[PDB]
């Protein structure tokens, strides 16, 4: 893991040529600056470990969150499962083709009384489900439906108090990797959307109040975590530089390939 | 005695030669291949035509002018009217290939000008309509190449390609294209680019139509100049031949 | 039951932990790996990659190809300045956008050597030498190329040979440098001078530009994982 | 989604437009399936008005007097995915932006048509 | 079944242990310790090896 | 005691956890256990046998045994069409109630090669033969003989031995397929033609019946347990 | 058991089945094969797509009527059409090949009638 | 009396630990490991075998 040494060179005078190439070749020079320039040797103890690909991706994100009441109209959450909602975790993912990783899910479900009129409120301890439906799976549309029985849905529950629940998922996908980009359609007629497949699809997810507390009014968060782990990766790209628009596409808007100076001897930005 | 700026590549029926050459660049560091029985999913025989359609395929000339953006070719539809490779492509519904590209572009040692030759793999493209992704006819030139544009393309309710070359229709800086496999012409040094490009996907073998796997570019970074009284067309000139091509699951002919 | 005490830290959830946690999905059989090219194990993999460098970044030239060339021309003198800016390789705007710089921007400190690629794209006709020079700092940047001439520095000829590579040395006080704007850990200066002429024959063109490409040593690292300034966001996308 | 959720469309008074809105499911989406087509007039401050639906195996029409009668589905099976409408004997009148929304939970996706109506048949 | 593995440390060795608990592999911790490089494949991706003291082009 | 701290994840109830626990009744002396025949240790060993497809799936047909019956008939030419169905074992309502599909209902995900067993039921003086064909997706499906004669097919023979196999072999971009529809993974096409004429002597009956079965062959397996589309309730039963 | 009656044929991504047949006829006891180094003229390297090609094709079926005087295929031209069978012979000067045919018709116990199916070299009319 | 057994992994063995806590039996575990089978008892339960080459009835 460690960075390599310096080796100690003298004066020289003679045909080689380090440091003449023709960069047309498609080939990174090699040189060090040993090949330049008299160095003392030095002895470099220095590490690449935090920039191996596991610890540039192994952290805990927020991808998405959303709201659901205890009563009135939206009594429940539902979510499809994906990375490109929030920005910071798909710039960092789009640094390569083609990945494979497990995912490790973090819920933090918290709960805010929101202002009433009714007087005498003594709500009890509050308890959440979280259901994951794969895909193809019946889905739940109200918050007393048969499906919330969960014969083989996984699901978590949850008390307000305790630490936050947490679970593992495998590599998902029906394809070797799950790909980041793709250049087609899914239709063979190729009218249709560009650039969809089924490659990710990951499913959906559903939370409730298991019980409504009190009398009053309750509006609960739950904000959802991903961090991927044994990670193997494929075919670096360059970062992406246009702010993203869409959670489905990669469309853009136009950007200067950088930032201005005043001239082309400035030391300084503007 | 010998010079390492000749090359000649021979496939099938077809040769190429050229005199002012830099190197081959491959791929990233991998040779193309057959896929193998412990890689393979599709139970059927595949039939391998081997030189039928392993050989260079010439494509339509483009002019270089001193204004020109780029251009950019999708690789399975490019070749995909001509010859047995696209009868093959037509009758099949899976196939997997490599490919052998060398770009020519020939000029005096009075003109000067610099293109990059890159091959980018998964070259999914931005629409200039947010909510909407281009059509096919904005993305597949078909044979013939599809050109950038200087300024960006006007958004309205359209079904257009944000064309603009310093984004490379990809919402990214151009000047990174060089972590992809690629060289330079560089006038003053070089008439011939020549990349070989294995096989890549997350799959062992996909339809040839529904999907582009890798997209040729070239791009101009050093505007094209001359002198008056030298020769104002100069043309650049694509060559493709695919490696080690296979093909799986036979049925009528079409895509639909 | 087993006597335990429970200590400090008990319940948290720290974004950066690793613990063990029980899978949702029993004896799912995961699909089998695929032989795919360009496997990456490190990021230093991509920066040790070389890209083009956007030195004329003036004005509306950022939103064109003209950003990536440097003119060069036929003068009527010579030892003029070319072009100057400072090794602040995650900061300064020169650099902020290069492969080598997208990644600094995710990490706090940066250490090592570094190399700067030019290429020659006049017409085969055209010759001219240049001087290319790194002033260590503590003295401010050179303004004549006789005082560019005491730092560390290459003398280019151009010929059959198009490219020059110019190596920056470690050269630093501390084992580190900042990625961030920081007087403590400055850089230095990177200028290049007109060593003679550009000199043409008549009918070839006596303007010429260069291109400089950058990318690091193998004696470069990095460290302290951080966030981005580059991307952000005000609502969920859709 | 939709395929082309943003267009706009140029016709003749006294012709028929067709509103095209062709969609396509994910293997998530196993709700019941719901259509509506809503209109925002140009000539009117009137806003978000429903002119057709269809939900539970069946059509509702008859939900905007002005379309009355000209405003019809134009697939034998819409659920395959063909939400497109017809309407007919156009008029300066209906000018606006109708909008389709298809729900199939967890999925929703919705489409702006742009329809503007021209008093000569040309298209310059 | 208990396994002893080095912790990272400064230079101018400690060990800790692990057991795994879960009956899938998806289930253990993070791959942390992984420090094999190849940068080869895109840094010198050519036919010909180029030996840097001599000349690219001859 | 022990210092320990308690990890993301205590207290919470997952619904495919695995833990010991306390039993409730301790020491109790379960009834030994009994050598009963057909015991079953994989939900395969049911996909591999053989049960009827309900081809004629047509109005009120579903509500009776003209369902499984597959009509054929002395025509006054030959090549025309006999069925066509669509390779999606899970999804089809053709194939969703068979074994083998429900079975397929409680999976996200399917891979491996299919039989379909066909056995004619008309008299011993009946003769016929008959063009069984595969299509893979991609063109759609054949409209004529002489291009589903392209695909995969067999000329199945009608005599002593009663019944004839075709096989539809995995060919998939994909390792796996989904059981819910959808394009990305389409499977392709099963229809069958008249190879020649059905021929009968007089006093025999013209028109005869064919009837198919499915089954999964060796090579065939299922991924990720989910809940079927197919039971439901609105309130507990008494 | 086993019955001489009953017989399989498989090529490429095709097979046929037979339950009544005779025997199977071998040209003139010669099975077909590829060209030798030694008997060769043409120097290019020759394709040999061997299962998009070699496999069976069902043409137009045609009706046996009490007066019918019988039917002839002249068999490079029936497949011309057909295929990549037919595409090779498109995109090339020269071809080799072999053929397995199979001509099928049954009627019942009840029916009567003899058929001569011949395979004729060279039949310039 | 621990007992060390592998993990489900996937293609191309990493192992964890149990140890029982409770006296009874019915206390443990599930048993997710068992990867038997035995189709032939539905599949195929004739008194003469069939050998697939021949014909069924002669």
């Amino acid at each position: 893991g460690r960075v390599a040494d310096t080796v100690g060179t003298g004066p020289t005078n003679s045909e080689a040529i380090p440091a003449l190439t023709a960069a047309e070749t498609g080939h990174t020079s090699q040189v060090v600056p040993g090949d330049t320039m008299q160095t003392r040797h030095v002895k470099n103890y220095h590490s690449r470990s935090e920039s191996t690909v596991e610890n540039f991706l192994c952290r805990s994100a927020c991808v998405y969150f959303t709201e659901y009441k205890n009563s009135g109209s939206k009594r429940y959450a539902e979510w499809v499962v994906t990375t490109r909602q929030a920005a910071q975790l798909r710039r960092k993912l789009e640094f390569f083709t083609y990945i494979r990783f497990d995912l490790e899910l973090t819920f933090v479900i918290t709960s805010t009384q929101q202002p009433s009129t009714t007087q005498n409120q003594d709500a009890q301890i509050l308890t959440h489900q979280i259901m994951y439906v794969p895909p193809g799976g019946p889905v739940p549309d109200k918050v007393d439906s048969y499906v919330w029985q969960t014969s083989t849905n996984p699901s978590v529950f949850w008390t307000e108090g305790n630490a936050p629940p947490r679970m593992s998922i495998p590599f998902l996908s029906i394809g070797n990797a799950y790909s980041n980009f793709y250049d087609g359609w899914s239709d063979f007629s190729r009218d249709g959307v560009y650039g969809i497949n089924t490659l990710n699809s990951m499913g959906t997810l559903y939370a409730r109040h298991v019980n409504t507390g009190g009398t009053g009014p309750i509006k609960s968060t739950i904000r959802i975590y991903f961090k991927p782990k044994h990670v193997k990766a494929w075919i670096p790209r360059p970062p992406r530089l246009c702010q993203y628009e869409k959670a489905k596409n990669v469309n853009f808007q136009p950007s200067g390939v950088t930032t201005t100076r005043q001239s082309i001897t400035a030391m300084t930005n503007t | 005695g010998y010079s390492d700026r000749v090359r000649s590549i021979t496939l099938g029926n077809s040769t190429i030669t050229t005199q002012e050459c830099a190197n081959v660049v491959v791929g990233y560091g991998v040779w193309p291949d057959y896929l193998k029985d412990n890689e393979a999913t599709a139970e059927d025989q595949p039939t391998q035509p081997d030189v039928a359609t392993c050989r260079f395929y010439t494509l339509d000339s483009v002019q270089w002018q001193k204004t020109s953006p780029g251009w950019w070719w999708k690789l399975p539809d490019a070749l995909s009217n001509l010859g047995l490779f696209g009868q093959n492509m037509q009758y099949h519904y899976l196939g997997r290939t490599g490919y052998t590209i060398h770009v020519q572009c020939n000029a005096s040692k009075f003109h000067q000008g610099c293109l990059l030759v890159v091959c980018v793999p998964e070259a999914e493209m931005g629409c200039a309509t947010l909510d909407n992704t281009p059509s096919s006819a904005e993305l597949l030139g078909g044979d013939a190449a599809k050109e950038f544009a200087g300024e960006p393309i006007a958004s309205g309710s359209n079904k257009l390609v944000q064309r603009v070359v310093y984004n490379a229709g990809m919402g990214i800086g151009v000047g990174n294209l060089t972590i992809f496999p690629h060289q330079w012409i560089n006038l003053r040094t070089n008439n011939s680019a020549t990349i070989v490009m294995p096989y890549t996907n997350s799959v062992p073998m996909d339809n040839m139509f529904r999907h582009n796997n890798v997209t040729l570019m070239v791009i101009p970074f050093v505007p094209l100049d001359y002198c008056p009284g030298s020769t104002t067309y100069v043309p650049i000139t694509v060559t493709i031949a695919p490696m080690n091509a296979e093909y799986n699951g036979l049925r009528l002919a079409g895509h639909q | 039951g087993l006597p335990t005490m429970n200590t400090p830290g008990s319940c948290q959830f720290l974004t950066s932990d690793d613990f063990q946690s029980p899978s949702a999905m029993p004896q799912y059989d995961v699909t089998p790996e695929m032989r795919i090219p360009g496997e990456v194990k490190n990021l230093m993999e991509i920066a040790e990659v070389d890209s083009v460098v956007p030195v004329q970044n003036v004005g509306e030239k950022v939103n064109s190809m003209e950003a990536y060339q440097i003119p060069v021309r036929s003068n009527e003198g010579s030892g003029t300045q070319v072009f100057g800016f400072p090794l602040q390789p995650g900061y300064s705007s020169v650099f902020s956008r290069t492969l080598l710089g997208e990644i600094l921007n995710y990490y706090t400190h940066w250490s090592g050597s570094i190399k700067l690629t030019f290429m020659f794209c006049g017409s085969a006709m055209a010759t001219g030498k240049f001087l290319l020079a790194y002033s260590p700092l503590g003295a401010g940047a050179p303004t004549k190329r006789v005082d560019a001439m005491l730092g560390t520095h290459v003398v280019w000829d151009v010929g059959l040979q198009s490219s020059c590579v110019l190596c920056i040395p470690w050269i630093s006080q501390t084992h580190y440098r900042y990625v961030a704007s920081d007087e403590c850990t400055a850089g230095g200066f990177i200028t290049c001078w007109y060593q003679t002429n550009i000199v043409v024959p008549a009918d070839a063109q006596s303007s010429c530009y260069i291109m400089c490409f950058v990318s690091a040593c193998n004696d470069f690292s990095v460290r302290l994982l951080k966030d981005t300034p580059f991307i952000s966001q005000e609502n969920f996308f859709q | 989604s939709i395929t082309t959720p943003e267009e706009m469309i140029e016709k003749a008074k006294g012709e028929t437009a067709y509103l095209p809105c062709k969609f396509t499911l994910s293997p998530e989406d196993q709700g019941p399936l719901d259509i509506e087509w809503l209109i925002s007039p140009a000539d009117n401050q009137k806003v978000d008005q429903v002119i057709i639906l269809y939900s539970g195996d069946k059509i509702y029409d008859d939900y905007y007097p002005d379309l009355k009668g000209r405003v019809h589905f134009t697939s034998n099976d819409l659920k395959s995915g063909d939400a497109s409408i017809n309407v007919t004997n156009l008029q300066l009148s209906d000018i606006g932006t109708y909008q389709c929304k298809v729900k199939k939970a967890p999925g929703v996706a919705n489409k702006k048509i742009h329809l503007v109506v021209l008093v000569k048949p040309s298209g310059a | 079944g208990a396994q002893v593995s080095t912790q990272k440390t400064g230079a101018h060795i400690i060990h800790y242990t692990n057991i795994n608990y879960y009956k899938d592999a998806a289930s253990n911790s993070a791959t942390r310790q992984d420090f094999a490089q190849d940068p080869g494949k895109f840094t010198e991706p050519v036919k010909d090896i180029m030996i840097k003291s001599l000349p690219a082009l001859n």
